[PDB]
């Protein structure tokens, strides 16, 4: 497929099940 | 006069009813308005073009540390978290995230705040504090963030590429920063961190680099008035943009070769070629052309030849971006164990299809046929949510004028076939860098990459192998993509039925099936989601049946994968999965071409014939995505084990494994037909649809599974639900374990309350809602014991509760008197809050519940919720919330001391510790507020024993929902 940085952020904001 | 400029009509898709106006204000701040007067939330966004690229190279991590900052305290708002505290009190929520080139703040709020939620917003931008102390702890949750990230193989990845370049390029940067970047070392070189945050923020926060997008009820003469009173006032200090017009890839970094060891099992290829900035570019994207072909997955592609030779299973191809100055194009793989061995080879392929572009020359009807799609796609696109939406238009409004920015990424405008053979010219083997990733190189590795610790060597292309691919010619198999035939024609949108239903109807009722219908009576768009449950209990019975239930849908995906790539692309959508109990079907996109994607995947799945190949390598690939799982992170770890000991039936990870290498082709082919012999299919077709149409749909699925898989109707007694473990009252069990590849750790506890009921449902929400913002401040903010911190609500198998969940150095049994020292805060604090501040909270939660859906796929979804779950309680958010307003302080008051409370009479906690790499072992039990003495738990040792133990919650009673 077409490619479509990694970024840093403040928060998680959801806990997620992976 | 505070406005330099107010833009033209902003170019925006017809179907779109917000209202736009793009603005620059004299400080140069470039300005988005943006009216809804429907939305409920409001929601501000302010894009600073300066990101970890302007750091200063002694102290790494400055700009994300600022970023961190800002949101600490201001000159007019010095409380710490008055700026969360106020979202939070108000309906609202806030992130920000800092890259090479930006700094992106945004939130939302209830539309009846933004004035107040941006007015504490721009502060950030006018009087930070950056005060001393928080400077110290807050460094803490920076370190914290770069900790999970060090075993994480992209990350690793990521700054690889960065080590590999240019030393003196600021592309070679360690952009996250850690105690030791911004701490240890400054305070060694006699650095003021606190300074240099102010100095930064100074230097580079200034208003000519700055983009602001607001969107809210208000007309757009207020939202402009709003805006101007505070912004205005942002300083200008006239800062030049940072450009890199030198790429951090010179010729010395090119025809070079990196053979990397991996944290997880994964095989992976990848090819990057440096390539001139194209972003000016955009009305054409010459780079998006390249990468449409190159990684196009339809019959005659690259892909397709790599496959079938069982080289690789996915492509990724397309330009990658740098920064102002520079860019990437790149062509990534995954091998198979012959992949591995084949890495020249595939590479000579990929040239091979290179060099048939060059033959055939740019082709006109291909530009055409994405620019026809794209139109499609802007004109009929969901409404985005305000949040994710100002955010976004922030950060574009720094490369597009205000008239283009709703179009300018969506739209194609002129064929440039010679910007193409400019970058195409860039595509050869003089000047690419392989970088090979696999366990294979471990001990053969002479390197190491000093943030992460990658272990990796580094040669050069031997010049025979380059002179090889350079003459790379045509190859048979290759072949451009043939005209997209899915592409939509009909989109009108059908006429609102007489009887139509604003909540899904029940318009089919029988053992084989069970209809939930509804026409879409909101968005008016042509496109519709399709939702189908197929339950059979020969899809979980036991692990080799759950993995041959996965394995069996995933090489039905792979072997419709050429078919459905063009479907995909012309915004025709499914996706398909093994579940618990049976299998999951979803299609979405345009309504026109659906019903044809749908009969060829259930045409599909029912004459499904396995080849031997594809079987093996997907096998394989699913034994390492087992495996896998070790290396993810504690938290993740300790949700998982927290699941397997709630639900009633879970197989492992490691049970899965065990039986994998079992599963034969021939036991997979006789799995399908006992798979598909007996079923029930739920499902929810909701969109631009009929009552008819539907009833169309549903007997075409049945037609097909009948016709070819002889499929019969389930028994009632067979449809099993799984249930929650029931905890005793007063009891406590901790679950221990260890994450060999993480050093930190990780945990979660949970206090289990009861069955969901509207009553039990507000309660456990509501002291969630109060407690979210002071949760945060306290165990992170404050106590620093992790960057990830988070409390909520649990729900499963119809059970619910309140969970807590860290990542942190500390240690389990100390992060566990922790959270209990809070709860006891929590309650000193909510006895203490006056009734105003209390209904402020039922307020803010009553928004969040009742927010509407901007698309039909969340409207979708939440009937999908209720459908799945059982309950059918599609007037669920009214209800509730109606319940909601009636509960006082003093409920839930009662329901902390009856079921959360550390003496509580029916407690119901169960904790999962997972213990950090290095630590070898640990205790279940061990200035700061007081933490409570708590009492010895029930070590579990093995959680078959656990559950057999225990007696299981009965399943939720169904609304009902009398319908035919």
């Amino acid at each position: 497929f077409v490619n479509q940085v990694e970024a840093l952020y403040l928060v998680c904001g959801e806990r997620g099940f992976f | 006069p505070a406005i330099k400029r107010i833009g033209n009509h902003i170019t925006k898709s017809p179907e779109d009813k917000r209202e736009y106006r793009g603005l620059e204000l004299a400080n140069g701040i470039k300005v988005l308005l943006i009216s809804d007067p429907t939305t409920d939330k409001s929601s501000a966004a302010l894009d600073v073009h300066i990101g970890s690229l302007s750091d200063p190279p002694n102290i790494a991590g400055l700009s994300h540390f600022c970023q961190h900052m800002l949101f600490l305290g201001t000159k007019k708002y010095p409380k710490e978290n008055e700026y969360s505290q106020f979202l939070s009190e108000h309906a609202g929520s806030s992130n920000a995230f800092t890259s090479g080139e930006h700094t992106n703040y945004y939130f939302d709020v209830s539309h009846e705040h933004l004035e107040g939620a941006l007015d504490r917003f721009a502060q950030f931008f006018l009087c930070p504090l950056f005060d001393e102390s928080c400077k110290d702890r807050e460094v803490n949750a920076v370190d914290s963030e770069h900790e999970k990230n060090v075993m994480n193989d992209a990350w690793r990845l990521f700054q690889l590429e960065k080590a590999t370049g240019n030393p003196k390029h600021p592309f070679s940067k360690f952009g996250t920063g850690n105690k030791y970047t911004l701490e240890t070392r400054p305070n060694q070189e006699g650095i003021d961190v606190r300074q240099e945050l102010l100095k930064f923020h100074s230097a580079y926060y200034s208003s000519n680099l700055m983009a602001v997008c607001v969107l809210g009820r208000e007309s757009l003469d207020d939202l402009t008035n709003l805006v101007v009173k505070l912004f205005s006032e942002v300083e200008n200090k006239n800062v030049p943009l940072p450009e890199f017009p030198e790429h951090p890839f010179q010729e010395e970094h090119l025809k070079q070769l990196y053979k990397i060891v991996p944290i997880k099992d994964i095989r992976n290829l990848y090819v990057t070629f440096p390539i001139p900035d194209l972003q000016k570019y955009y009305k054409s994207n010459p780079g998006h052309y390249l990468g449409h072909l190159i990684g196009h997955e339809g019959p005659g592609s690259l892909l397709s030849e790599l496959k079938s030779k069982g080289w690789v299973n996915t492509l990724v191809g397309g330009q990658k971006e740098g920064a102002r100055g520079f860019m990437f194009f790149i062509i990534n793989v995954d091998l198979t164990e012959e992949g591995l061995l084949h890495v020249e080879d595939i590479i000579l392929h990929m040239f091979q299809y290179i060099q048939k572009l060059r033959a055939e020359g740019p082709q006109e009807w291909v530009f055409q046929e994405c620019k026809d799609l794209n139109a499609v796609a802007f004109r009929f696109k969901d409404k985005e949510r305000p949040r994710g939406y100002t955010s976004k238009i922030a950060g574009i409004l720094h490369y597009y004028p205000l008239e283009e920015v709703l179009t300018a990424e969506y739209l194609l405008e002129e064929f440039r076939p010679d910007l193409i053979e400019m970058v195409l010219d860039k595509l050869r083997p003089e000047n690419v860098r392989v970088a090979i990733v696999s366990k294979s190189f471990e001990g053969k590795t002479d390197r190491t990459e000093e943030w992460y610790g990658t272990q990796y060597k580094q040669e050069a292309i031997p010049d025979e192998v380059i002179k090889k691919w350079q003459n790379a010619d045509l190859n048979g198999k290759f072949k451009l993509p043939t005209k997209n035939e899915f592409i939509p024609t009909n989109f009108e949108i059908l006429p609102l039925e007489k009887e139509a239903t604003p909540y899904p109807a029940l318009i089919k009722d029988t053992a084989m099936s069970k209809l939930w219908f509804k026409q879409d009576d909101k968005f008016f768009l042509p496109k519709a989601c399709l939702n189908f449950e197929f339950f059979s209990p020969f899809a979980y019975v036991d692990p080799l049946h759950c993995n041959m239930a996965y394995l069996y849908l995933e090489l039905l995906k792979d072997s419709l994968n050429e078919y459905a790539y063009a479907a995909e692309l012309a915004g025709l959508s499914y996706d398909l999965q093994n579940t618990i109990y049976g299998m999951y079907l979803s299609v979405k996109g345009y309504n026109d071409k659906q019903p044809i994607l749908l009969k060829k995947i259930i045409e599909k799945m029912a004459t499904f014939e396995i080849d031997e190949k594809r079987f093996e390598i997907i096998k394989e690939a699913y034994m390492r995505s087992l495996n896998n799982f070790r290396a993810e992170q504690p938290h993740q770890h300790a949700m998982y084990y927290l699941r397997l000991l709630m639900t009633e039936v879970a197989w492992t990870k490691d049970e899965l494994k065990e039986a994998l290498d079992d599963v034969t082709l021939p036991r997979l082919k006789a799995f399908i037909p006992q798979l598909l012999s007996r079923l029930h299919i739920e499902a929810l077709l909701h969109g631009n649809i009929t009552k008819q149409a539907a009833l169309g749909i549903m007997q075409m699925v049945e037609d097909t599974l009948i016709e070819h898989a002889h499929t019969k109707p389930l028994l009632p007694s067979q449809l099993v639900r799984y249930r929650e473990v029931q905890l005793p009252d007063r009891g406590w069990f901790v679950y221990q374990q260890r994450n060999e590849v993480h050093n930190n750790c990780g945990i979660e506890i949970y206090y289990q309350t009861d069955m969901q009921s509207t009553s039990e449902n507000m309660f456990l929400e509501l002291f969630c809602q109060i407690i979210s913002e002071p949760c945060f401040n306290t165990l992170r903010t404050k106590e620093q014991l992790g960057y990830i911190v988070f409390s909520g609500p649990r729900r499963a198998n119809g059970i619910q509760g309140l969970r807590f969940i860290i990542q942190s150095e500390k240690p389990p049994h100390y992060l566990e008197s922790r959270v209990e020292a809070f709860l006891i805060t929590m309650e000193k604090s909510i006895e203490d809050m006056t009734e105003e501040a209390f209904q402020k909270h039922i307020q803010a939660l009553a928004i969040r519940r009742l927010d509407k859906p901007k698309k039909l796929s969340a409207e979708c979804a939440k009937y999908w919720g209720e459908i799945i779950s059982q309950q059918y309680n599609f007037d669920r958010d009214n209800t509730e919330v109606a319940y909601l307003k009636t509960l006082t302080k003093e409920d839930i008051i009662k329901f902390y001391k009856e079921m959360l409370a550390v003496d509580a009479p029916r407690r119901h906690k169960v904790s999962v510790h997972v213990l950090a790499r290095e630590m070898d072992s640990c205790p279940v039990v061990g200035n700061l507020s007081q933490a409570p003495a708590l009492p010895q738990p029930e070590v579990i040792q093995n959680m078959t024993e656990f559950k057999r133990g225990l007696p299981l919650f009965p399943l939720v009673k169904p609304h009902i929902n009398f319908m035919a």
